[PDB]
């Protein structure tokens, strides 16, 4: 059915979802997890974002033979960000299963402590290419009990440099391995790996859009001198979780951040011309709630975060619409001068969405 | 030999999620409003169609418009667009953007070796044709709909012939910016595209007659090519040490 | 380039409050 509880998965693992928060299945996940389930391989269409691990782990994890001291499943990704966020999900979803071992592995974690750790069991490794091709190559990471293995983001998975290193991980696992693939695009690559590899895969094609559905939009006439004043003024009379507050230069981030601050709001900054480390380290500050408001420009699914404003008001319709548009919240309210005018109603039309005047 | 061989397309989509096919003679009727369309029978021949096509052919309507008209017969593109104009049916254009968007999937993704000799030409029309019924409206082309500057990165780095396809196509597209309000010069969208235009166009052996294509397409955006920005898009990326995750 | 109206001209206290309109 359209129950987590139709699917039949070990009571353990239901428990784990039960704690995870998730109710009801997504679409992804009705349309992945009893075919998955099944046996047959996968051939997903869906967005980077999307929230495809909480479709492929349960799966995954009911596949598992705990019994058993051997890698079984693997997750490929092509970045150490989704590497993290997958296996800190996994973690998550198995705590109740008793003694189920997941495993991050990348380039960003060291090699010789990696190695160690696979001394001890492990039974779900998730990593990107490079690190677990070297790694199977170097017999530590033993795959010859592996049945089921992810590719998530398969067409950044097989781009020029990484084609033959994704062929090279396949070849080293049994020929009858289940495979689940997602992609946002399919290039040639992408379409001869599957055509090779997959098994009369069930198709997929679940592309959530960003959209304007359920976002609340309200302008404000003010001019450049009063952007602060009028920023007072919203921030106090809204409720306010987490905040994000856009603007549209480097420069102006910092000195409205540096502003703000000064008048006693609660503030990050993140912008383009900072070191990607530092970015990342303020990022994760702001999500675990040690700012109340992000202050940034365009370089982007944080629940806390209930208001956007847009402080300087974007050129494009898409920006906007990356800008406050969700997958699958609140409030979003645009700060317009006399020069802003045009781009308002333009992307209003544009994204074919109602940008209301502000109450008083 | 065939300057309008359209196999590529078809093959293609005896794949695709098959649709509703119309009876015989629905069918036949179409193609005769589509074959007898001019700018002084327009009206009527929207009131045609309307009367004689059940909405569930549809896509099947969308289908035929994009990949057996659209696709050779780019002299009557306007033609076609302004037939969407007087249909004023936002469900049906939907469609046609989405079909678009699939066969041109479908030639930037063909392996070239094996392509057809109207292949290049069908590209080209398409991306006339998406420009056409997207910035020349005012109509933004998204980046998880198709992602231009992406795609001239990827082209780049596959070599020589990919740009031979995807140039001509980038340019085709970029035409209709200098009609739109919201998309000419100096729209940010617009100029990003033009910059690694001019990145590509720095290469001393990318090829003359795509070098040509960019000072063209300049020109016909009423830019100065030297006064464009390009930056070390291409360059850029350590790819070396993007191996390591 | 220059510096903003807002960060020199600015309010030197969050209780310098303003009307809300899009009028």
């Amino acid at each position: 059915g359209n129950e987590f509880e139709d699917y039949c998965l070990k009571r353990e693992l239901l428990m784990g979802i039960f704690e995870m928060g998730w109710e009801k299945p997504s679409p992804i996940q009705e349309e992945s997890i009893p075919i998955a389930l099944s046996g047959r391989d996968i051939l997903a269409r869906a967005k980077n974002g999307t929230g495809k691990s909480g479709a492929y782990l349960i799966p995954l994890l009911e596949r598992l033979d705990l019994k058993k001291d051997n890698i079984q499943a693997m997750v490929i990704v092509p970045t150490r960000e989704l590497a993290l966020q997958v296996s800190q999900i996994c973690i998550q979803v198995s705590k109740h299963m008793g003694g189920a071992k997941v495993m991050a592995t990348t380039g960003g974690t060291n090699l010789r402590d990696d190695i160690m750790r696979l001394d001890d069991t492990v039974h779900v490794v998730i990593a990107t290419p490079g690190r677990i091709l070297d790694l199977i190559k170097k017999g530590v990471a033993k795959v010859d009990h592996v049945q089921m293995i992810v590719l998530d983001e398969a067409d950044k998975l097989l781009s020029q440099d990484f084609v033959q290193i994704m062929e090279d991980i396949i070849l080293t696992l049994p020929k009858n391995r289940q495979i689940l693939l997602y992609s946002a695009t399919f290039p040639l690559s992408v379409q001869k790996f599957m055509n090779s590899h997959l098994q009369k895969p069930y198709e997929i094609n679940l592309m959530e859009e960003l959209t304007l559905k359920g976002v609340t939009q309200y302008y404000a006439y003010v001019t450049e001198r009063q952007k602060v004043h009028c920023l007072n003024t919203l921030f106090s009379r809204l409720q306010i979780n987490q905040s994000i507050i856009f603007c549209n230069s480097s420069q102006r981030v910092e000195l409205l951040a540096k502003k703000i601050s000064q008048l006693g709001y609660s503030c990050f900054y993140i912008h383009a011309k900072m070191r990607q480390e530092h970015r990342n380290r303020v990022f994760h500050d702001f999500r675990n709630g040690l700012c109340r408001n992000l202050v940034c420009t365009d370089l982007f699914d944080i629940q806390a975060v209930n208001v956007v404003i847009n402080f300087d008001f974007p050129k494009l319709a898409e920006t906007y619409l990356h800008r406050i548009g969700r997958s699958g919240l609140g409030l979003a309210i645009n700060l317009i001068t006399y020069d802003d005018r045009f781009n308002l109603k333009s992307i209003e039309e544009q994204l074919g969405t109602e940008i209301k005047p502000i109450p008083s | 030999i065939n300057t309008t061989n359209i196999d590529t397309l078809l093959v293609a989509t005896d794949q695709t999620e098959r649709i509703v096919e119309p009876p015989e003679n629905i069918q036949e009727k179409i193609a005769f409003i589509f074959n007898n369309l001019s700018q002084s029978n327009m009206t009527q021949k929207v009131e045609e169609l309307k009367e004689t096509v059940k909405e569930e052919f549809m896509p099947w309507v969308s289908q035929y418009l994009v990949m057996k008209r659209v696709s050779i017969e780019p002299n009557f593109h306007s033609l076609y667009s302004n037939f969407l104009d007087t249909l004023k049916n936002p469900e049906f254009n939907k469609m046609v953007l989405n079909e678009t968007y699939r066969n041109i999937k479908v030639l930037l993704t063909s392996d070239k070796a094996a392509a057809n000799f109207s292949d290049r030409s069908l590209l080209k029309n398409l991306g006339h044709w998406l420009g056409m019924i997207t910035l020349a409206k005012n109509k933004p082309i998204l980046h998880t709909d198709l992602d231009v500057k992406s795609l001239l990165l990827e082209a780049y780095v596959k070599g020589q012939q990919e740009l031979l396809y995807v140039v001509p196509f980038v340019a085709k597209v970029l035409e209709s910016s200098i009609r739109s309000v919201v998309f000419r010069p100096p729209n940010p969208w617009t100029m990003a595209i033009m910059n690694v235009l001019a990145e590509l166009h720095q290469e001393h052996d990318l090829k003359l007659n795509l070098k040509f294509e960019i000072e063209v397409l300049c020109k016909n955006l009423a830019l100065d090519i030297n006064e464009l920005k390009p930056g070390n898009l291409l360059k850029d990326k350590d790819r070396l040490k993007n191996l390591d995750e | 380039e220059e510096e903003p109206e807002w960060f020199s001209a600015g309010p030197t206290s969050q209780s310098e409050t303003i009307e809300l309109t899009g009028f």
